[PDB]
């Protein structure tokens, strides 16, 4: 999905403007590839340039990574992360809870995509009290059962006011908070 | 290498100011030009420093029987998907890689302050104050007593132009632009003679510079009063003084300091 | 900082404790003190663990009998490092307000 | 509209002096010539307002915050509220041996501060352009420097300007005070004709000052001296903290203490 | 706590694309241009002595839009020239830095160099890592203090600490005019900052010497007309228009005594006076400063003279006039 949003940005000029105003950074399953990428990615972050490293929710980079202060500032989601429902070794997994301890079927793959989306949002807040935003471009978040399902702490953060910003309005909202968190205690 | 050939040809004429004083200090034959200078595409540029292998193929294919708009066309031209998240990722780590080159204050006077730069019995002080105070018993005079016409004519009269209180030529324009240019010229050699004239600089290299520039300030004082005697024979009139004062002060230093050099000598 | 928790007295490295860690000592109390399994969730990355180490380390010395030791896992080698960072930096407070060693010992497999 | 503040500088000593001299001009024609000044600028129009301070060793104090003779009220009121306030100023005074040069700095900032007041509370509708007409009458003190330079650079900035027209004394000080904001300076020789002076010089405003002629300024001379036995100096040797003045290279200014490095 | 009274300053302007984006209510350009030119007048009315240099950076690119001077009237044309600038391309901070760092490298150590990057395009694409740039510039003692506009630029952030500058990001324009009248005052020396003796000459206004009898004509020293009188120098015996201006020829400064005495304030600052809203056995109706009624329940004293002062009367005080009236006495 990411190298297919990718391929269709670059046949549209959105990628272009995108790498004239911030360099891009993309991961890939090889390690050695995702290692090389991050390294420049942090030198990029520490640089004027700034950087926007595209990865996958499931990626062995976005558990192994931790980002902190000028790293990560803002988080964006693209889609709520489901794994592909034709491997059948989740098959077993799913059914089998649904027959024994009764967790629904959809209740626990919902489950895991909060999980995971909680797990690679979450990073932002390492300590140190470092700003940075959580943006998550998807409709289904702010369906009641997601939120629901959002850890406590972001959830009570979120309001139904700024819940389903469009993309201008989320920019918007962006640029004002970030005036605000640049100023000192 | 001619680098100071290849300037000289630059600015030769690009600046007109620069190089008509740097002619005009030989025009007379004043001194040695040396010393003058003694002491004083952006898609394909870019293209240049992103991809070395444009590099490397442009040193190969340098145009020999073809043309530049070929050597355009040939620019832009799942095994595809993962070439282009890879083509990315080392273009940006290419253009990276080509922007990342191999006390308290305590004082103990203060009132100087209060009194700075500016510069500067006892029964008068009462009598003056009891008098003052017996002064205004009377008040609303103004009826005749605070002004009369005499004294307001003779106001009036020193208002005047001629009167106390108030006391009360652009003829030649094409001689300006000689003076402006004259001045320029001095402005332009005082500059290095006064470079490092206030400095004491008691070294030896340090001081044969100024020595230098005190021989080229006789030399140059040598041909200033000619063009002044030309400007002079005109009308005799609306003196041109104030370049004279110039020249003196710079020999009085000039002689000055020099005793007081023999003086610690 | 010494923080007079409702189980016993706590030490803590840092100057201050945002509320948040308030409820998170006392929840862990009471979890400790009913002997039970439990889980929670503490937002930080940072912080908990010093948290959580400081109220162990604290409820050892309370009851050394009731726990024997503590074994604390984190996902990967290289984020245990910071752990074992902030757990040297928790003896270091320690053992300067007793001003002397004590018979403890932590380390990483 | 115009806002116009006479500082009149009423140093008992001086005038005293007159006084007891019994010479032509005294305090009272002084008064009354500015009271008449007052008058005609108030008569030029009726947006148009003044204001009266004193100057006295020990402070400064305001003189101005039916027809019984046939006289607009209002000037009436301003004659017999300026008349009573001088004459109680003048009549009650304590005596203080040490301190006897007059005071002016301290009149200037109340006078600028009064200013401010009155432009906030002014509608915005109507500009005002405020002016400040002091009169001097004595000699100024040294140690009033920099307190009048400091209110002299406070009008500049606020765009007032000091109309100066000391007489008996040529104030060095307040020359140099009136050339920084560009108002006029006259010196009258001529006492008791002074009111003439005012109806000329100094009471056109600035809006009609330009088109009109007046004397010319004063040739001002912005002299520099070193804090040692004060003296002009065209040399001056400033250091970093003090901005000092000083007569000559020295290991450290006095005023400093600084660890200078030489060099 | 020393202050630095002769600072050499540069407002770096950024002629960024992001300064097209109309944040503001007018262009964000022509805000920062017309403001400045504000900050521009008002810094040479509160430090005579110091001069300011203007360099725009753009397309990659900086160019010095004027060179250091004392007159502030050529950088505000520079500034209304440069109001109409096309605002395309991208900043570079190691070319601007770089630039300003050669002008301010000859400068000498007395004077405090000083920099003020008004950043409006978190981008920097620079040619060289600016990380190397920063340990040059704390070498060589430049105090660089950006304002971020709706950035905190992490870049900008650890060049603002690192080299003993202030970072601040603008809340809203009326913020901005804030930050830049704060910045506008002379900054405390720190332990790097050094004094030193500076060389001054104090020239005297001359007119022709008695009925233009042995006059001194002479046209301008930087269309200049002949001039009958004006100022002069010491040493450079050239006529000078207007002062405050350094010598072209002895490279001294030139400067009268008022200039000088226009920053004694900075070095007697004014202690805050205490706020008392109640009365506090103050019957004076009249406000001292102004002789006003006080229309509002607050009042200001001092802690010598012990006088009154209404909120207004207080608030000119310590913004403009810099000195307690009534305490002067
Ligand atoms: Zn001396
Ligand atoms: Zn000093
Ligand atoms: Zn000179
Ligand atoms: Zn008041
Ligand atoms: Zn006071």
């Amino acid at each position: 999905y990411m190298e297919s949003t990718v391929a269709s940005w670059y046949e549209q000029g959105i990628l272009e403007n995108i790498q004239r105003n911030k360099l891009l950074f993309i991961e890939t399953q090889d390690g050695a590839e995702t290692s090389v990428a991050l390294e420049k990615y942090q030198e990029a972050c520490e640089n004027g340039r700034g950087a926007i490293l595209l990865s996958v929710a499931r990626g062995k980079v976005s558990e192994g990574i931790d980002f902190v202060h000028h790293y990560g500032r803002a988080v964006i989601m693209f889609g709520v992360p489901y794994v592909y429902t034709q491997s059948r070794i989740l098959k077993a997994r799913l059914e089998y809870l649904r027959d024994q301890f009764q967790i629904r079927e959809n209740d626990f793959l919902t489950f895991d995509a909060m999980r995971h989306a909680a797990q690679c949002v979450g990073r932002a807040i390492r300590g140190k009290t470092d700003y940075g935003l959580m943006v998550f471009a998807d409709k289904r978040f702010a369906r009641g059962d997601k939120r629901g399902k959002l850890p406590r702490w972001i959830q009570e953060h979120l309001t139904d006011a700024n819940l389903n910003l469009t993309v201008d309005e989320g920019v918007q909202v962006a640029k004002y908070f970030l005036r605000q968190m640049a100023q000192p205690f | 290498a001619n680098k100071e050939l290849e300037e000289k040809n630059r600015m030769l004429q690009e600046d007109p100011v620069l190089f008509q004083l740097y002619k005009d200090l030989v025009v007379s034959q004043v001194i040695s030009a040396e010393e003058f200078w003694a002491n004083r595409s952006d898609i394909i540029e870019s293209i240049f420093r992103t991809y070395p292998a444009v590099k490397m193929k442009y040193a190969e294919n340098v145009p020999h029987n073809m043309t530049e708009k070929e050597f355009w066309t040939r620019f832009f031209q799942e095994n595809s998907n993962a070439a282009i998240i890879k083509r990315f990722n080392h273009h940006s780590a290419m253009v990276l890689a080509a922007g990342l080159r191999k006390i308290a204050l305590n004082l103990k006077k203060s009132d100087r302050y209060y009194h700075g730069p500016t510069p500067i019995t006892s029964q008068d002080i009462i009598n003056s104050f009891q008098s003052i105070r017996q002064e205004m018993e009377a008040y609303t005079p103004k009826l005749t007593q605070v002004l009369s016409s005499s004294a307001a004519s003779s106001t009036i009269t020193a208002l005047s132009p001629g009167g106390a209180l108030m006391q009360g030529q652009m003829v030649p324009n094409d001689i300006q632009s000689e003076l402006k240019h004259l001045y320029v010229a001095v402005g332009e050699l005082l500059r290095h003679f006064w470079s490092c004239f206030p400095v004491n600089t008691p070294f030896l290299e340090e001081k044969v510079v100024k020595m230098k520039s005190n021989l080229e300030r006789f030399q140059v004082t040598k041909l200033c009063p000619f063009q002044e005697k030309i400007r002079r024979q005109y009308l005799s009139t609306n003196l041109v003084s104030h370049i004279e004062e110039m020249l003196q002060t710079a020999y009085n230093k000039l002689h000055t300091w020099q005793s007081r050099r023999l003086m610690k000598k | 900082m010494k923080l007079n928790v409702d189980g016993l007295l706590v030490y803590f490295p840092y100057d201050y404790i945002y509320p948040e860690q308030f409820s998170y000592m006392r929840e862990l109390k009471r979890t400790l003190d009913a002997k039970g399994h439990g889980v929670l969730e503490m937002p930080s990355g940072t912080g908990k663990t010093v948290s959580l180490l400081a109220l162990i380390m604290a409820y050892q010395r309370a009851y050394p009998l009731e726990v024997t030791k503590l074994i604390y896992c984190s996902r990967t080698v290289p984020e245990i490092e910071k752990v074992i960072e902030e757990l040297r930096k928790l003896l270091n407070f320690y053992e300067k307000q007793e001003g002397e060693k004590l018979p403890f010992l932590g380390l990483a497999l | 509209l115009n806002l116009l503040v006479i500082v009149v500088d009423a140093n008992p000593i001086w005038w005293g002096k007159q006084a007891l001299k019994e010479s032509q001009f005294t305090l009272s024609k002084c008064i009354d010539a500015v009271m008449v000044l007052g008058n005609s600028h108030l008569f030029m129009n009726r947006s148009n307002k003044l204001a009266v301070i004193a100057s006295h060793i020990q402070e400064s104090r305001f003189l101005y915050p039916g027809s019984k003779d046939g006289k607009y009220e209002l000037l009436t009121s301003a004659n017999e509220v300026i008349v009573e306030e001088i004459k109680d100023l003048m009549t009650k005074s304590d005596i203080k041996g040490q301190h006897t040069e007059t005071l002016l700095a301290g009149s200037l900032a109340k006078a600028l501060c009064y200013i401010h007041r009155m432009n906030k509370e002014v509608k915005d509708n109507q500009e005002m352009k405020s002016r400040i007409l002091v009169i001097k009458a004595a000699e100024d003190s040294a140690l009033q420097y920099m307190n009048f330079m400091n209110v002299i650079f406070a009008a500049q900035k606020q765009n007032i300007l000091i109309d100066a027209c000391v007489l008996d004394s040529d104030s060095g000080l307040l020359q140099q005070a009136c050339d920084i904001t560009g108002g006029l300076y006259l010196k009258v020789p001529q006492m008791p004709s002074l009111l003439q002076y005012l109806l000329w010089v100094f009471l056109p405003d600035q809006d009609q000052r330009s088109q009109l002629i007046l004397p010319p300024p004063v040739h001002v001379d912005y002299r520099a001296a070193c804090f040692c036995h004060r003296n002009l100096i065209e040399i001056g040797y400033v250091c970093s903290v003090c901005l000092s003045i000083f007569c000559n290279f020295s290991p450290i200014c006095t005023t400093c203490e600084t660890a200078f490095k030489i060099s | 706590v020393r202050l630095g009274m002769m600072r050499h300053l540069y407002v770096v302007v950024d002629g960024s694309r992001t300064m097209e984006d109309q944040d503001l209510k007018p262009n964000r350009l022509t805000c920062t241009l017309k403001l400045l030119e504000y900050f521009v007048e008002e810094y040479f009315d509160q430090n005579p002595i110091s001069q300011i240099g203007i360099i725009v950076t753009k397309s990659k690119r900086a160019e010095k839009l004027t060179e250091l001077s004392g007159n502030p009237r050529k950088h505000i044309t520079s500034l209304k020239k440069a109001v109409d600038m096309t605002c395309h391309g991208e900043p570079s901070l190691y070319n601007s830095l770089s630039i300003a760092m050669q002008t301010l490298k000859h400068m000498p150590g007395h004077t405090s160099r000083e920099v003020l990057i008004i950043f409006s395009s978190l981008t920097t694409c620079d040619p060289s890592n600016i990380y190397d740039l920063i340990k040059t510039l704390k070498a060589a003692k430049i105090r660089v203090s950006v304002i971020g506009l709706s950035a905190e630029v992490r870049v900008c952030t650890v060049l603002a600490r690192e080299t003993g500058g202030t970072y601040h990001v603008i809340l809203d324009e009326s913020h901005y005019k804030e930050l830049l009248t704060h910045h506008v005052s002379p900054p405390p020396a720190s332990s790097s900052s050094e004094c030193s003796l500076i060389r001054m000459g104090f020239p005297q206004h001359t007119i022709a010497s008695l009925s233009d009898q042995d006059a001194k004509p002479s046209f301008s020293m930087a269309e200049p007309g002949l001039t009958l009188g004006g100022y002069f120098c010491p040493q450079c015996r050239a006529k000078y228009c207007e002062l405050p201006v350094e010598c072209k020829i002895c490279g001294l400064t030139l400067v009268s005594a008022p200039h000088l005495a226009r920053s004694y304030h900075h070095l007697f600052p004014l202690d805050a006076f205490q706020e008392i809203p109640l009365e506090e056995y103050n019957g004076e109706r009249f406000c001292y400063g102004c002789q006003g009624e006080l229309k509002d329940q607050h009042v200001y004293v001092c802690a010598v003279c012990q006088n009154v002062f209404c909120v207004d009367c207080d608030v000119f005080v310590h913004d403009s006039l810099h000195c307690c009236p009534g305490c002067i006495h």
